Parts: C-alpha cells; sequence; structure tokens
C-alpha cells in the first residue's frame, strides 16, 4: 500500500518497456515542463545558452504584471513561434491516449502543443494555464478572447483589451505568485490513487506545488525521468529538515533517469514497445498536416 | 499554495 516493492525487473529503459507491455501497467501520468518544447523553438528557463532566465522573474511574477504588463507582451511577441509543431515527445504523449494508456498529461507549459498533438481537455491539467484561451480581468465582464485574437494584439504591439469593457485582457497563465487551477487539486486527489507509471519529462522540478506531485504517486509505482539531467533528487540540507528521486542509492527500487534530449528518450522508449513506426508515420503526418494548412 | 520557484 505505502510498502515499497519492486515492480521493474530493473532500473533501465528496458524494464520500465517490459512494465509497460504488462498487466499491472494499465493507466500512465506524465509530467511534463519547456524540456519537451524547447526542440520546438521555445526556450526553457534553466538552460545556459538558449534559456529565457539568461537571453529575471520578474516578468512572470504577478505583482509586477500587475504593475507593468508591457514587458511581458513583449516578450510574448519575440517567442511567439512562427508555427506550432508539437515534439516527438509530445505525439508519445498522443500514442499512450490513443491506445488507452494516458490517465492524465499534468503540464507546466502554456504553449499548447499538447492540445495540437491532440490531446483533449478531459487528458490534460495545465497545471500552469495556457494561451489557448484569454479573458478579461474585470470580475463583471469576464470575455473569452481566443489566440488567433490575442496573437493579432501581441503582434500588432498593442495591449490587448476587452472590447466590451476595456480592460486588460490576460492570456490565462498562472503567474508566479498566483493560485493554481482547481481542477488541478481535484486531478491530482483522483489520479494519484490509481497511477500505474509516473513518466517524467523535460521538467527541473523546482516550480512549486506542481513538483511535489511525484511524492503523490503510490510508493511502488514506478517512476522515470527523461530529461538532460537528473532531476526530482531530495536535497541534502532541505531534505535535512519526502519521497523524492533515487535512481542511485543501494535503494533504488522503481525510479529510472535517462538522461539526454526527450524526443531521442521517447523515441528509444518506443522502439522497445514496438511502436518506433507507429510514432516516425504520426509525427511526420501531423507535421506535413500542419505544414499544409 | 501558489506558484513559486522553489
Ligand atoms: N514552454 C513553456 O510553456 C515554458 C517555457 C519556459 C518556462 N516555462 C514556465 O517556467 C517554469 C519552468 O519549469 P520547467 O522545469 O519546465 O523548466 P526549467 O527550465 O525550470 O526546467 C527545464 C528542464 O528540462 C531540461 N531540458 C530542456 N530542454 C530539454 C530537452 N530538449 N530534452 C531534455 N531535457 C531538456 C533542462 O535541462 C531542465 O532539467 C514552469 O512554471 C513553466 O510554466 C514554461
Ligand atoms: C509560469 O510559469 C509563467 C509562464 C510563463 C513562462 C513562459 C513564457 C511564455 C513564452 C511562450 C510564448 C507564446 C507561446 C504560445
Ligand atoms: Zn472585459
Amino acid at each position: 500500500g505505502s510498502q515499497k516493492e519492486r515492480l521493474l525487473d530493473e532500473l533501465t529503459l528496458e524494464g520500465v518497456a517490459r512494465y509497460m507491455q504488462s498487466e499491472r501497467c494499465r493507466r500512465v501520468i506524465c509530467l511534463v515542463g519547456a524540456g519537451i518544447s524547447t526542440s520546438a523553438g521555445i526556450p526553457d528557463f534553466r538552460s545556459p545558452s538558449t534559456g529565457l532566465y539568461d537571453n529575471p522573474e520578474a516578468i512572470f511574477e504577478i505583482s509586477y504584471f500587475k504593475k507593468h504588463p508591457e514587458p511581458f507582451f513583449a516578450l510574448a511577441k519575440e517567442l511567439y513561434p512562427g508555427q506550432f509543431k508539437p515534439t516527438i515527445c509530445h505525439y508519445f504523449m498522443r500514442l499512450l491516449k490513443d491506445k488507452g494508456l494516458l490517465l492524465r498529461c499534468y503540464t507546466q507549459n502554456i504553449d499548447t502543443l499538447e492540445r495540437i498533438a491532440g490531446l483533449e481537455q478531459e487528458d490534460l491539467v495545465e497545471a500552469h494555464g495556457t494561451f489557448y484561451t484569454s479573458h478579461c480581468v474585470s470580475a463583471s465582464c469576464r470575455h473569452e478572447y481566443p489566440l488567433s485574437w490575442m496573437k493579432e494584439k501581441i503582434f500588432s504591439e498593442v495591449t490587448p483589451k476587452c472590447e466590451d469593457c476595456q480592460s486588460l485582457v490576460k492570456p490565462d497563465i498562472v503567474f508566479f505568485g498566483e493560485s493554481l487551477p482547481a481542477r488541478f487539486f481535484s486531478c491530482m486527489q483522483s489520479d494519484f490513487l490509481k497511477v500505474d507509471l509516473l513518466l517524467v519529462m523535460g521538467t527541473s522540478l523546482q516550480v512549486q506545488p506542481f513538483a511535489s506531485l511525484i511524492s503523490k504517486a503510490p510508493l511502488s509505482t514506478p517512476r522515470l525521468l527523461i530529461n538532460k539531467e537528473k532531476a526530482g533528487q531530495s536535497d541534502p540540507f532541505l531534505g535535512m529538515i519526502g519521497g523524492g528521486m533515487d535512481f542511485d542509492s543501494k535503494k533504488a527500487y522503481r525510479d529510472v533517469a535517462w538522461l539526454g534530449e526527450c524526443d531521442q528518450g521517447c523515441l528509444a522508449l518506443a522502439e522497445l514497445l514496438g511502436w518506433k513506426k507507429e510514432l516516425e508515420d504520426l509525427v511526420r503526418r501531423e507535421h506535413a498536416s500542419i505544414d499544409a494548412q | 499554495p501558489r506558484k513559486q520557484l522553489a
């Protein structure tokens, strides 16, 4: 129940692939972040070279947005990509859904690539909101605006204003300082009771409370991390005063770490599972379709 | 809890 039993035959990608092929594994939760859309032209924060942090969190604090909203709309013009193509990792999460293996994708990302890849609302907890819709900030109005409209205003370089009441129109994201959506808490309440595999991709696990989601799995739920760096290990100091990631100690029993590009790592997993051709065809067919329209 | 780097 809260007991530590080993379900992977070994702490490797192949271990995880065998486990996923088994009956015990029916219900997968993905946790994802900016690492899964870096190769889609959207920078993360923590990457030395191409990360936003140095190319700083003020521009995403509410109290600074509240005072000065212009710098953020200016940034969003900058980073607003020329076209929206999801990555191999996005489409890997697609295959999961289509094979009825995906219970939920919990995402820190606000880029909508998960929906474009064809994850539905039901499948998706967008824990930091999204640019998909936008709303008026005026509580008496709260008129809802699509991404097509929001883009017209950001690219126009006019601060978006509601056409009914002329209030600021806000993209629908959770800034730092703001409370997460309710549906995040109530989904977590239910999902982590019944998760069979915890798959974690392209996140540093530094933003709370989203990071604490890994400790909500049952203690015998395997957890696979696909990322450029280990993440989610208990800190030696903050731990001093639980359920962090343990890939390495002699007490490792269920946590695996594949370190590299998510696109390669997901492509590797897919191949073990005999989904490689299915993945290539999907990505290629979906990207061509995006190129056509 | 609110969003925070931590
Ligand atoms: N795409 C977006 O929506 C976006 C982009 C940047 C920041 N953010 C926001 O800022 C916070 C960032 O949290 P985070 O942990 O996702 O980002 P982060 O920068 O804090 O962590 C990113 C992690 O992914 C790794 N990584 C980056 N590119 C990778 C790749 N191609 N393959 C494998 N690993 C890769 C990094 O090495 C790091 O471990 C969140 O609140 C999020 O909403 C969002
Ligand atoms: C909380 O994490 C705040 C989220 C803002 C950080 C990401 C910056 C937005 C860049 C995307 C541009 C537009 C994509 C549709
Ligand atoms: Zn309004």
